[PDB]
This record gives C-alpha cells, structure tokens and sequence, in this order.
C-alpha cells in the first residue's frame, strides 16, 4: 500500500447584534434514543454543533471587547461493519473555547 | 429592563427624595412602551430627568 | 439636610455582571 | 448620612452604574470607579 491524502475545511458563522446585548447563533444536530423503563420514560437527546454567544461593547478609543463562548463539535464515526453502529453510540467530539478579546 | 432596574433602585428607601423615596411607585406598561411613575410633582421630574440619560440610541456590530 | 441625588456612571473598560463558564460538568460565577 | 442607605444597581443595557444617595456619597464613589476601571493588556499562551 501506498497512501497519500489532504483535505481542507474553511467554516464561517456570521450573526449580527447591538452593544451590550447577548446574541446567540446556533447550528445543532439531535440524536434521539428510547430509553425502554417502565416508570420515568423519557426521550434522551444529545446535541452538537456550532455554537456562538457574543457580548460586544465598545471602548473609548473605538475598539470592540468582547465577551465569546465558542463550541465547534462534530460526529466522530467508529468501524461501520461492527454491531456498534446500529445503536445509541454517536461518539461527539467537540471543542470549547471561551475567553475575552479586545 | 429598564422597568426593573429603577423599582430596585427605589425599593425600601426611607430617604427625603426632592415626602420620602420609598413612596414612589412605577410600573412598566408595554402597550405604548412607557413607564408609569406616581409620585409628587418634584419626585416625577426627577426620575423624568434620569429616563433621557438612559435613552439612548445604539450601534450596530456584525461578528465573523 | 441632604437631598438625594441619582448618579449614572458608565464604564468603558469593563462589564457589569457576572460571567459564566463551564468546566465539563459544573458552573463557575465570576463576581 | 449613613453608609447603610446608598442603593447601587447595575443597569446592563447601557453598560453603566445606578447609585442614589446625597450629594457627597454620589460623588464618593464616582471616585471608587475611576480607580477600578483601567484597560487591560493581552496574553497569548502557549
């Protein structure tokens, strides 16, 4: 064997807002399960996907201080030809970042 | 709101306002967006006064 | 006698409020 | 008056401080805010 391989993923969310007032963006997936009891059933859910809560002000001088919650998360895929993949098993990996930036 | 943060800054308040400033009372109308403020005629100006510095107009900002 | 008076004071290089963040399980408040 | 009677309540749609009290007690803490409100620098780590 004798593999090569290269690929390239530029995302772009865009949300608009005012000062001083949190705005939120969200772009999810849910994954609903039966949980089969017999008292408190429920439908459990999962969810993941991009996610943005901004806080924007600005300063004196004219600069933009803002106050980010940033989650990018995706569905990780184990082996298709194993019994795994036909149950409640989507193993989500995600990425969470949250700071403040002038 | 802004209908809260003035009933919780006028809340107890046993203080001579220019009778006291615990008698003043306001309630937030949302059908005409205003506020409804009864008190004397020196305590309605001075709370007429303190509205237009928190009304204000805002900018916009667009994050990517 | 002292009359009252209301001040408004506007803060260019900090926020009112508390933030609020997450360590995987458990919220933390910041004052 | 007293210190136990000035009210301060954060009006968050402006970004900015309510304080009631006298005279002297209002500008008493305009002085406090100027002093706690200094611009802050960056770090990057790695």
């Amino acid at each position: 064997l004798e593999e090569k391989k290269q690929a390239t993923v530029v995302s772009r969310p865009v949300l608009l807002t005012q000062e001083n007032v949190p705005a939120i963006f969200d772009n999810n997936r849910t994954f609903y399960t039966k949980l089969i009891g017999e008292r408190n059933v429920a439908l459990e859910h999962v969810t993941y996907g991009t996610m943005i809560r901004v806080l924007p002000r600005f300063s004196a001088d004219g600069q933009i201080e803002m106050s980010l919650d940033i989650e990018d998360g995706n569905d990780k895929t184990p082996q298709s030809d194993t019994t795994t993949s036909v149950d409640a098993l989507p193993e989500v990996g995600r990425t969470l970042i949250s700071t403040i930036a002038r | 709101g802004i209908a809260t943060a003035i009933e919780r800054l006028l809340q107890g308040e046993e203080q001579p306002l220019g009778a006291a400033a615990g008698n003043i009372k306001i309630v937030a109308y949302p059908d005409t967006n205003s506020l409804l403020v009864k008190g004397t005629a020196e305590q309605v100006h001075f709370i007429e006064m303190l509205v237009k510095a928190l009304d204000v107009a805002k900018r916009h900002v667009e994050l990517s | 006698l002292g009359r009252q008076k209301i001040g408004v004071m506007r803060l260019n290089n900090t926020f009112v409020g508390d933030r609020t963040y997450n360590l995987r399980d458990q919220k933390m408040v910041i004052p």
